[PDB]
């Protein structure tokens, strides 16, 4: 099962499109892994669709339709890395530009717009990420295995939301090797 | 179907490359996408450009549209909101894996009908909302950061649409 979901407020910001790219990529990667949050967000989407339909139209310039119709095309990979993450990795998650850091962890800082940062984590076997406070909200999605930290167990597909008032030490659970996608602002 | 039955027009786009079908969707939704992006902070010239690009995607990706999971307005919106906002992102908003019905199976028409129902239901609901509540919702979608939850401050019937989507997605997975 998946028990750790995208929060309502991050769903609402996803729905709106008002999220920095780092925060969108984690959230959307959780949607590709979690049908629960797809439905959660797809209902938030219904709200904007409803908003749009009831928006008082603004006319486009004369000739706009025929101009679009002229250019119509008329009658014309790693199961750990789904959705929009496959874009940032390009086949094989084990193959990126890693930086070992260094009590058993390695990371890749993923290229994004916005002011929030996006990185892959790699926490092997029984290795613990050294304790990190947060310079903002933090988002963590497990792509392989599991890890123990906060108050809970997080497994493949689960999403951790960490605040600014949170000191924590993410230790990987034994067995598989824990690969994550994280997001900070 | 009708000049105004968007789901059927969308299947006409899809099954027959129906261009008169596309004229109907464009003429209705292009000025509405334009007006929407302008409430989102866009200037008229760029909102028109985007509306036009949205409607071009609608024709290109018409296959991706699943009426057991969305109304047309919603899907179109989806395309509108996932555009690049330059200060937020380097490209289109990261969107999840594409789950579409293949060039074969339609979704169960009964789901489609029940999806459009729950959907009309919620449109009917948004419409009758006090204006000071409709402004809390509009702000969510127009110009506001992450410290903002809408399924938790509004009391809109989002409950059956959700399960409708969950149930729709399950059928999709069973098929695919
Ligand atoms: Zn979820
Ligand atoms: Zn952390």
């Amino acid at each position: 099962t998946i028990r750790h979901h995208v929060s309502d407020a991050l769903l609402t910001a996803y729905a709106a499109g008002t999220l920095s790219e780092a925060f969108s990529l984690v959230v959307a990667t959780h949607l590709s892994l979690c049908d629960e949050c797809r439905a959660r967000a797809g209902a938030l989407d219904a709200v904007g669709g409803s908003l749009m339909e009831e928006t008082a139209p603004v006319a486009l310039s004369e000739g706009s339709l025929a101009s679009v119709m002229a250019q119509l095309d008329r009658q014309i990979a790693d199961p750990r890395a789904p959705a929009p993450l496959a874009d940032y990795v390009g086949r094989r998650l084990e193959d990126v530009r890693w930086r070992t850091l260094g009590g058993g962890v390695r990371q890749a800082i993923l290229p994004t717009g916005g002011e929030a940062i996006a990185r892959l984590l790699w926490i092997p076997g029984g290795q613990a990420v050294p304790d990190h406070g947060h310079r903002g909200l933090e988002l963590t999605l497990v792509l392989q295995g599991a890890f123990r930290d906060e108050t809970d167990r997080f497994g493949a597909g689960d999403i951790e939301i960490a605040d600014q008032e949170l000191e924590h030490t993410p230790v990987a659970e034994r067995g598989l090797d824990c690969i994550c996608l994280a997001a900070t602002d | 179907s009708d000049r105004t039955d968007w789901v059927a027009l969308m299947r006409a786009i899809r099954d027959h490359r129906d261009e008169a079908a596309f004229a109907e969707l464009f003429q209705h939704f292009a000025p509405k996408v334009k007006g929407f992006l302008m409430k989102s902070g866009s200037v008229a010239s760029q909102a028109e450009e985007c509306a036009q690009d949205v409607m071009a995607t609608v024709w290109q990706k018409a296959h991706l549209f699943d009426p057991s999971r969305a109304s047309v307005a919603t899907w179109i919106f989806t395309i509108a909101r996932n555009r690049r906002i330059d200060g937020l992102r380097k490209d289109r908003q990261p969107e999840p894996e594409d789950l579409f019905w293949g060039p074969d199976s339609e979704p169960d028409q009964a789901d489609v009908y029940e999806m459009q129902q729950e959907n009309a239901r919620l449109g009917r609901a948004i419409a009758r909302l006090p204006e000071a509540q409709r402004a809390l919702i509009e702000r969510a979608f127009f110009g506001d950061l992450t410290h903002r939850e809408l399924a938790a401050e509004t009391g809109l019937p989002l409950g059956t649409i959700k399960s409708r989507i969950r149930l729709a997605l399950d059928r999709l997975r069973q098929h695919m």
